[PDB]
């Protein structure tokens, strides 16, 4: 469940192979999360302070 | 619907389909599931002329006003 | 809160939607269903000006939010 | 009812094609209604079209699972 | 009052139509029935692949999936 | 209808193509509503028939009801 | 019978080398069978003159 | 459902796990879903390349689309009683 | 080869039993007692048959067996199965929560000689799930 995950800086893998550091404050049974201060892995590129992120999207979760 | 396409019909609309393509055409008629009847249907992928034609709403991706 | 719930909190509010395409969609929510599949008003697009759009839900990538959407929603 | 003719060749080995050009051979020990799939003793063959030639890179795992949406082809060698 | 895309396919039952699929691929044929997932059988199938070129000429009673099915043209 | 036709090609020599152009010449066993396709002595062929045999399969042959995409007869 | 169809018959967790507890557990307790506890599928499963009517 | 009662019946186990994108992983399973999501403990490191950049991640979220494989090994699970228990579902 | 022929004899014998009589599994245990090394081959078929008693429909040759079980559990140390010991302290703390006491008794007696045998930290179920199911059978 991602319910273990709320509040924490988490570390999530898209499909395109992009990743991103950053707060989730949101989840569903979709895997549809709200995300909030974003951040990139490697690029450390900050791009909002709020977005939403399609389940279909993510291809991997991690807890940091 | 969450989209009144009342107001769309009879007006010519600029779809975008999956893979692709891109549709431009009058719009005939739809249904609760947003599957469209287009007249003097054109097709840019890079000009191709159709008739009448008969729209997926279930692999459309969007729907604009032209 | 629940993403569903938060774009039915949020109406008329402007916001950047990234779509598979690659198409920068800027635009301002008006409806929101179970599918998330949106309708934008006041709409933009980078690779053209438009009143309405419509955007189905499973096409989208992510969804650039305005800053406030937590104080004006909740 | 195809599954039905799945139970053929059930616990005998066999061949498998699946998205990727991916190939596996194996024992089949499962399907289902989305065609999930476990094998034993099982081998993987993997077509990889690099630098303008052909090449496979050969992973052997006796015991693996298969996810239905990459299925491609079931059948026997 | 909305003409209905199952009212149109009705119509253009047993008659020439070119169906356009999600690909480069399209089909051209006589339609002779369909359901509510729009599973087409159409009589003597032409495939075609746009940018054209031929593979093979079907003859008898095709089914084709309604889910790589694109745009149904009349004609 | 559709189901009729199904009911109609069943054992039936068939020439079933998938989204990846391979074409499938083969007796039909059976099919189900999820257009499922389980062959017999079935022979692969890169797009038309009159392509390269790349392999042969006397055994029954199972495809995928989402990667199928039309299904032909002699 | 004998000690030959013993072992040959082995267990659940004797056969399986146990190594899940919720093999052996569940398929001992409340088990009957291993690993037995879609809308949209019986649906299309289950799939004019009726419509216009 | 059955590969449902399969991975919902393996929990603490270390098994391999490749995606489409070709990220290949090690780790401890620990909790299951309907629609077979995995969560993995100790993540663990496969090969040099097709490991992603994680430093300190100990626990992950996979959806269960990404997956491509799941790396068992036969002294884990008995595929027989998995076998018979598909003859008698289907 | 007769030592080979007396354990098939013992579980013929102690599988096929019709009457009610406490000896058999007392004496086989005193075989079992006698040679151990010995019984890892026909240690796993014995356990095998213990399992197949475990489960089944008259509380007899369920108490036999589980008594039974009892005065095996020191013999498969020897033999150093131990996760063997794990998968029966799996079934029998699932069949703990038997109607019958006759029976459950002799269950908590495999118990007690499992967690006694093996060491607490790989014992399975684990203890701390075990002694709150206990904490009513007081009763």
């Amino acid at each position: 469940t991602l319910k273990d995950y709320l509040n924490k800086r988490v570390v999530i893998i898209k499909v395109d192979g992009e990743c991103l550091i950053a707060s989730l404050n949101g989840f569903d049974k979709n895997t549809n999360l709200f995300i909030t201060n974003v951040f990139n892995r490697i690029s450390k590129e900050f791009i909002c302070k709020a977005q939403l992120l399609r389940g279909s999207e993510i291809a991997l979760v991690g807890l940091i | 619907a969450i989209l009144d396409l009342a107001k769309y019909k009879d007006s010519k609309i600029r779809v975008k389909l999956m893979g692709g393509k891109l549709v431009i055409g009058v719009l005939k008629g739809y249904d609760q599931l947003m599957n469209l009847v287009l007249d003097d249907t054109v097709e840019y992928m890079n000009a191709r002329k159709l008739g009448l034609t008969v729209i997926r709403g279930t692999i459309l991706v969007s729907l604009s006003s032209a | 809160m629940l993403p569903l719930y938060l774009l039915t909190n949020a109406k008329g509010q402007q916001m950047q939607i990234e779509l598979k395409n690659g198409e920068i969609i800027q635009g301002i929510l008006t409806n929101v269903d179970n599918w998330m599949n949106l309708t934008l008003s006041n709409v933009t697009e980078y690779s053209v000006k438009l009143n309405e759009i419509y955007i189905r839900g499973t096409f989208i990538k992510f969804i650039k939010l305005q800053d406030n959407i937590i104080d004006k929603v909740k | 009812t195809p599954l039905d003719l799945l139970k053929l060749n059930l616990d005998e080995r066999v061949y498998i094609k699946l998205r990727g050009a991916r190939t596996l051979v194996g024992t089949l020990q499962a399907f289902d209604s989305h065609c999930n799939i476990v094998l034993s003793d099982a081998v993987e063959t993997i077509y990889q079209l690099n630098n303008e030639e052909l090449s496979e890179s050969e992973r052997r795992c006796e015991m693996v699972f298969i996810r239905g949406d990459t299925v491609t082809l079931i059948s026997t060698p | 009052p909305e003409i209905l895309p199952l009212e149109v396919i009705d119509k253009t039952i047993n008659q020439k139509v070119l169906i356009v699929l999600q690909s480069n691929r399209e089909f051209e044929g006589t339609l002779v029935g369909f359901d509510d997932f729009v599973n087409v059988i159409l009589e003597d199938a032409v495939e075609w692949l746009i940018d054209n070129e031929k593979v093979m000429q079907h003859h008898g009673r095709m089914l084709l999936s309604g889910n790589n099915i694109a745009i149904l043209v009349p004609g | 209808v559709t189901t009729e036709f199904l009911s109609d090609i069943i054992g039936k020599t068939v020439n079933v193509k998938l989204a990846s152009g391979l074409l499938y010449s083969g007796r039909l066993e059976s099919i189900d509503g999820f257009m499922n396709v389980a062959l017999s002595s079935a022979t692969e062929h890169y797009e038309s028939n009159n392509n390269k045999l790349l392999n042969k399969f006397n055994s029954d042959v199972f495809l995928r009801g989402t990667q199928v995409m039309y299904i032909s007869e002699q | 019978e004998k000690f030959q169809g013993h072992g040959l018959k082995t267990e659940l967790h004797s056969a399986l080398k146990s190594s899940n507890l919720n093999l052996i557990r569940r398929t001992y307790q409340t088990g009957e069978n291993p690993y037995l506890s879609n809308r949209r599928y019986e649906r299309g499963l289950k799939f004019k003159r009726i419509a216009q009517e | 459902m059955l590969f449902f009662s399969f991975f919902k019946t393996l929990v603490d186990q270390e098994v391999v796990v490749e995606l489409k994108n070709d990220i290949e992983i090690k780790g401890t399973l620990q909790s299951v879903d309907q629609f077979l999501n995995l969560k993995l403990d100790n993540i663990s490191c496969t090969d040099e390349k097709k490991y992603p950049h994680l430093g300190s991640v100990r626990n992950i979220f996979i959806r269960g689309s990404t997956v491509r494989y799941v790396y068992l090994n036969k002294n884990m699970v008995d595929t027989n009683l998995l076998q018979d228990a598909t003859r008698r579902e289907v | 080869r007769l030592e080979t022929r007396l354990i098939d004899a013992l579980l013929i014998a102690f599988q096929e039993q019709t009457n009610s009589d406490s000896i058999i599994f007392k004496g086989f245990g005193a075989v079992t007692v006698s040679l151990d090394i010995r019984m890892k081959p026909f240690l796993a078929p014995i356990v095998s048959t213990i399992l197949n008693h475990l489960k089944h429909k008259t509380p007899l040759v369920r108490q036999h067996a589980a008594d039974l079980c009892a005065i095996l559990i020191p013999v498969i140390k020897n033999c150093h199965e131990f996760e063997m010991l794990n998968k029966l302290n799996i079934i029998l703390y699932e069949s703990l929560g038997e109607v019958y006491p006759e029976v459950l008794g002799s269950i908590i007696n495999a118990m007690y000689c499992i967690t006694s045998v093996m060491d607490l930290d790989k014992l399975q179920p684990p203890i701390n799930q075990i002694l709150p199911t206990l904490t009513p059978i007081l009763r």
